[PDB]
């Protein structure tokens, strides 16, 4: 109703669907449900063009939501901020063709890719239960994330029926991406 | 009219009645705290990544939350901090005003949205979301002289019988149990291990199969073959519980746990332990509730203790090493006991000054309706029986007994003058002083409310003494407009007996007049000297060192230890060992506790606090501070680690004066080396530069880490998957759960980690060998490589952005605006792409604290038009209004002679005398302008009302002078703030009288003559 | 809690009666009065 509070609808609302918050489909639910008190129409649209064609579409995308949307959401005033335009993501565009050549399936570079970028956490050499004599304890770590696409091109990839240790490269096209192709962007008919 | 009041006067005896009632009704239902809410409502977000460098855990569990946890409701700024050990914490604090538990739920469902992209044990870890209460409400210990139970069985016995029946207790908000429940702690043996070709998969599983619960089954559950008539709810019984039990485990020919892995009873984690008077024991730290009081709730907590206390088993003993509530609790009761000698020192001296007692129990009966009345107003607005609100009607009671002995004083005066009935009499002064009595309102609310809009914790400080001073000063002159006429006209017996006291005040009123008379032959050189002292008070003012709440001696004192960045428990333990010994030595500490591991700056295994408690104030030999000053100078030496010792914060954020917190924080992603490198320059900058005082950082320096750098091309060689590799170190090292298991009557854990001692040194990592593909296994050293590195441990964010902190406050003969723009001026000249941001205390002082200058000028234009319409001339009001400088020369010569500081309480206390000054200057004034308004003249009018206003003047400021004296004699706990709220308040009252009652009558004739 | 309310609304009656006639006789005459109305209430109470 106009001019009901805002603020403790929104709480009947949040009350009223942690009532059927355990009933939902399991990705629904560890997906989470935002619930905001929302708006229609845009107050402005902040956006980032390249006259020089120096930067691809994908390269203004990444910026706008890598050093922008985060510090545009502190201004007094901005309730949201909508993206259109996905930050960059190792794409791995796999050949299903190959990937039955070779006998695998997706699921295999699935595993492969969870396997060999792994990440893992030795905490801290000398911690408690401390042995008589430890004065001292370098918080020792582990690297075994892939960072390049140097590194995950020669991810090795089992071959299942002929035995031959074939790379990522083999049965995937590796590249930077943006996450999701979803959206794109127009100013003045050029892209942005 | 109040002349209606006076025919019916049970009428008003009736509006005394109710208030009584209402008051009477009303004060035992108010929570009762020492100082209210100060701090925004900070929600505390809790996240923490068992074994990470705190450079993934910000990478990896708080870049999420932070590119999420934004735009919720009213979010003023959010922080954030991953330490060492693992956590990682996120203070949000909203916009003032706002509801913590609203805010709250929404920084939950902003939370729950993020839970995905979470790593794996961050998830099964769960994220807290805490409403931040910083203050310990008291630390329960359970010590043991008989060492009949070690520390492990006290913890257990503690989380088991006492913690869920502690929390089971009206206004405990949080229990921290800085122990653990006896856990099926399981050593496994990597050499033994590798050996036998086993793997800590191999023992999680052998554990997870070998034992585990099963679903009972009711057998007969519907639907039943159609006859069946008798169910039963079949059980099944699936997890080990003995030491042997688990001792039998065949893993992989057959081969028991005990064989490759010792099994012992340990503790969940050995986090944090305790030291008390030496003796190893548990304790457990309550946390007040968000939203309680503290001295009913603890002390509901020492019942609940004394109730435990009997089931207590033998040799076990209860300790409280940390109580706040009897501070709190003698704090209001001798603030009780200053408004008690308050009143009967104002009864002294009006039997005194009045000759009888009929005259004596018209304050007395008046002063205490009007307070009753201030209690049901501060129930009815949510306020809170406190320190700040009980000063506050300690200095209100001198203007309350100030309009009740202006009423009675008239009333007398004009009795003895002109032969009327009380009565007659009464409705005679009444006519004369019923309008001035208002314009004494409104402007005293002019004064206190234009001065209670300012923002921050320091405008709720404020914001109580002025809400409470002002409904109890407009309670006492609506009593002074409905009551005591009724009093004076009913009460009062006509006067005729004769107390040699009467000769000398003639005597002294006629000497006055003629010096008076002297006086006001020179009203150019009066107005000369006038403005010699307004100049003497600009400089006192501006020249002076301001501070916020100034210290006290609390009884205790919190002494944090911080080792290097890489030192072990046992270091710790030593400098903690030592400091206790070095206190051993004195005899004002009583009692002294000290949680090793544990700290405010957040957890670790180098840091510990140490609340070491003083006897009571009757039996010291030194002050808090000097015991301080000698635990910091012995530390200093004889040992390692930064050990300091430091007062309790008076109020909440406000310990260090005008401690400016600044952070650095980065906008082009230079990274933290290049953001450490420009912050060195600017701390550099900053201690080269004058108006400063010893600019420090907050954030540990930097950390020995240990990069583990994996050939993958080697691996791929030899044939080991990396997914291996990655799972012997994880595993290496890193305290893992299993599942439950039932023991004594409880669910308690069962952890599986490698054995301690072949997990310190490095080189221990590379007996972890790895089965290869070759046949043979190949120990993890010919697979990575050990790179050291010195990264920052102590990782910071701030609104979104890596961030430093940088604390500092300015010295003398700087202003705190001046500093700001100083470390404004010294940070421009940082490398592109390093950014500012205050924060905090340091952040209000620079958005909304430029409103004092205005919010005067707000009060003075109020009280301007207030007098002129009062006197309907654009020329009086100037007189009064010139009184200021008068009370403020009081309150620094006062604040000079004893060296206090510009305060807070201080401010109050110039606002109380401002407006009594204010008020003798109105009245004055007032019955100048009544005498000259029937044709007699001016140069005699004045002079005969100020002759005539002699005798209220003197005794209203004897009677406050005398009244908090004591809050300037006092001895004792919280004496300190009782000080820094009467030296100022005494000298005011003092300059106030002595001066106005001869500048006010020449303000008048100056300005009357001007026109 | 039903004597406490019995014990403040009958002093706020005898209160306001003092503050509209301006005695302290007059609100007695006029409390004494109330156990007469309770007797009835009481007697009702009990026979039905």
């Amino acid at each position: 109703k106009p001019g009901t509070d805002v603020e403790m609808a929104q709480v009947d609302v949040q009350n009223k669907i942690k009532a059927v918050e355990a009933r939902l489909p399991q990705v629904v639910r560890q997906q989470g449900l935002q619930v905001e008190a929302s708006s229609s129409g845009f107050l402005m649209l902040v956006g980032i063009n390249s006259p020089n064609n120096q930067y691809s579409e994908v390269d203004l995308s990444d910026y706008l939501v890598r050093n922008v949307v985060e510090e545009l959401k502190r201004v007094e005033g901005v309730g949201k901020v909508q993206s259109f335009g996905a930050e960059k993501a190792m794409r791995i565009w796999v050949d299903p063709n190959k990937l039955v050549s070779y006998g695998l399936s997706i699921s295999d570079v699935n595993n492969a890719i969870r396997e060999n970028n792994v990440e893992i956490a030795p905490g801290r050499l000398g911690d408690l239960p401390a042995e008589k004599g430890q004065l001292i304890t370098i918080p020792l770590s582990a690297q075994g994330q892939l960072s390049s696409l140097e590194q995950f091109k020669n991810i090795s990839l089992k071959s299942k029926t002929n035995g031959s240790v074939i790379k990522l490269s083999d049965v995937a096209n590796v590249e930077i991406g943006s996450q999701a192709y979803n959206f794109a962007i127009l100013e003045n008919g050029k892209p942005a | 009219m109040s002349q209606f009041f006076i025919r019916r006067p049970v009428f008003a005896w009736v509006i005394a009645i109710f208030i009584i009632i209402f008051g009477l009704l009303s004060i035992p239902k108010l929570p009762i705290a020492r100082f209210p809410s100060v701090a925004p409502p900070q929600v505390n977000i809790s996240a923490t990544y068992p074994g990470a460098t705190a450079k993934t855990i910000n990478d990896s569990v708080v870049t999420l939350i932070e590119r999420e946890l934004s735009g919720v409701k009213n979010l003023l700024y959010y922080s954030a901090t991953t330490d060492t050990s693992g956590t990682a914490e996120i203070t949000a604090t909203f916009k003032p005003g706002t509801d913590v538990e609203m805010a709250q739920v929404d920084v939950q469902n902003k939370i729950k949205a993020v839970e995905a992209r979470l790593p794996q044990v961050v998830r099964q870890q769960g994220l807290q979301v805490e409403a931040s209460s910083s203050g310990f409400l008291m630390l329960v210990g359970i010590n043991s002289p008989n060492n009949q139970y070690s520390e492990v069985d006290l913890s257990d016995y503690l989380v088991r019988n006492v913690v869920e029946e502690l929390k089971r207790v009206e206004g405990v908000g949080k229990v921290q149990s800085f122990g653990a429940e006896k856990a099926m702690r399981i050593w496994v043996d990597p050499n033994k291990l590798v050996s036998y070709g086993l793997s800590i998969s191999d023992v999680n599983n052998a554990i997870r199969e070998n034992n585990v619960e099963i679903a009972p089954g009711r057998l007969g559950d519907l639907p039943a073959e159609k006859g069946q008539l008798i169910t039963i709810p079949l059980s099944a019984q699936g997890q080990l519980s003995s030491l042997e039990q688990f001792k039998n485990i065949s893993l992989k020919s057959v081969i028991k746990l005990s064989d490759v892995a010792n099994v012992e009873i340990g503790s969940q984690a050995y986090n944090f332990a305790i030291l008390e008077n030496g003796k190893p024991a548990t304790a457990a730290a309550i946390q007040l509730s968000p939203g309680a009081n503290a001295v009913k709730t603890a002390e509901g907590v020492r019942a609940k203790i004394e109730e435990l206390k009997l089931n207590l088993p033998e040799g076990m003993e209860f300790s409280i090493p940390y109580d706040t509530a009897p501070f709190v609790k003698i704090s209001i009761e001798k603030v009780i006991h200053t408004l008690l000698e308050a009143m009967v020192l104002v009864f002294i001296v009006m039997y005194l000054f009045l000759h009888n007692v009929r005259y004596t129990l018209i304050p007395a009966i008046v002063a205490p309706i009007a307070l009753l009345g201030t209690f049901t107003v501060m129930l009815l607005a949510g306020f809170s029986i406190n320190v700040l609100t009980m000063f506050g009607m300690v200095l209100a009671i001198g203007i309350i007994v100030d309009d009740a002995i202006v009423v009675v004083e008239n009333v007398e005066r004009i009795m003895a003058t002109e032969g009327l009935s009380p009565k007659d009499a009464t409705s005679k002064a009444m006519k004369e002083i019923t309008s001035p009595i208002i314009g004494i309102t409104l402007v005293l609310a002019a004064v206190f409310l234009p001065m209670a809009f300012a923002s921050g914790s320091v405008g709720v400080i404020y914001k109580q003494f002025t809400l409470t001073m002002s409904v109890s000063i407009l309670f006492s002159a609506l009593l002074a407009l409905i009551l005591t006429p009724a009093l004076c006209a009913t009460i009062l017996k006509p006067i005729d007996g004769h107390a040699w006291f009467d000769r000398s005040f003639d005597k002294v009123t006629k000497k006055y007049e003629l010096m008076l008379l002297k006086i006001i032959k020179h009203t150019v050189p009066m107005m000369v000297i006038f403005l010699v002292i307004t100049g003497i008070t600009f400089a006192g003012m501006k020249y002076w060192p301001t501070a916020f709440m100034p210290e006290e001696d609390q009884g205790w004192f919190m002494t944090s230890f911080q080792l290097p960045s890489d030192a072990t428990a046992e270091r710790t333990r030593n400098v903690v060992n030592q400091f206790e010994n070095n206190l051993k030595d004195n005899p004002d500490v009583k009692s002294n506790t000290a949680i090793l591991g544990w700290g405010f700056s957040g957890a670790g295994q180098n840091v510990a606090v140490a609340f070491t408690t003083l006897k009571d104030f009757k039996e010291r030999t030194s002050s808090a501070s000097k015991m301080t000053s000698d635990v910091n100078s012995s530390m200093a030496n004889s040992t390692e680690g930064e050990t300091m010792a430091v007062l309790p914060p008076a109020i909440d954020e406000l310990g260090t004066f005008s401690g400016f917190s600044l952070r650095l924080q980065d906008r082009a992603n230079l990274g933290m080396p290049a953001l450490l490198a420009a912050q060195d320059e600017l701390m550099a900058m900053a201690a080269k530069n004058k108006k400063f005082y010893m600019v420090w950082n907050e954030g540990l320096p930097q950390g020995d880490n240990i990069s583990l750098k994996i050939d993958r091309e080697k691996l791929s060689a030899l044939g080991v998957k990396f997914s291996d590799v990655s799972d012997i170190i994880s595993t290496s090292m890193g305290s893992m759960y299993i599942n439950d298991f039932p023991n004594q009557g409880r669910m308690q854990q069962v952890i599986v980690q490698v054995e301690a001692k072949s997990r310190m040194q490095l080189k221990d990592i590379l007996n972890l060998k790895v089965m290869g593909s070759s046949g043979q296994l190949v120990s993890l050293s010919e697979v990575v490589t050990p790179q050291w590195n010195k990264a920052p441990q102590q990782y910071n964010r701030y609104n979104g952005r890596p961030s430093l902190s940088i604390a500092g406050i300015p010295n003398f003969d700087t202003s705190s605006g001046e500093a700001m723009r100083e470390m404004e001026q010294l940070i421009a000249k940082l490398p592109k792409g390093i950014g500012y941001e205050w924060t905090g205390i340091s952040l209000q002082e620079k958005q909304s604290e430029s409103q004092m200058a205005f919010l005067l000028g707000l009060s003075m234009l109020v009280v301007f038009l207030v007098l002129a319409a009062l006197y309907e001339s654009w020329a009086i009001p100037l007189s009064v209004m010139l009184v200021v400088p008068l009370g403020i020369f009081g309150a620094i010569i006062a604040i000079m002679s004893r060296g206090l500081m510009n305060d807070v309480f201080f401010k109050i206390g110039l606002i109380t005398i401002i407006g009594l000054s204010a008020k003798n200057a109105i009245l004055i004034v007032e019955f100048a302008k009544m005498l000259k308004e029937e044709g007699m003249s001016l140069i005699e009018a004045t002079v005969a009302a100020a002759k005539l206003r002699l005798r209220p003047i003197l005794m209203t400021s004897l009677a406050f002078t005398c009244g908090v004296i004591p809050l300037v004699i006092a001895t004792g706990a919280s004496s300190e703030t009782q000080h820094a709220l009467g030296t100022g308040v005494f000298g005011g009252m003092i300059s106030a009288t002595i001066l106005a009652i001869f500048f006010v009558p020449v303000f008048f004739i100056f300005i009357l003559g001007a026109v």
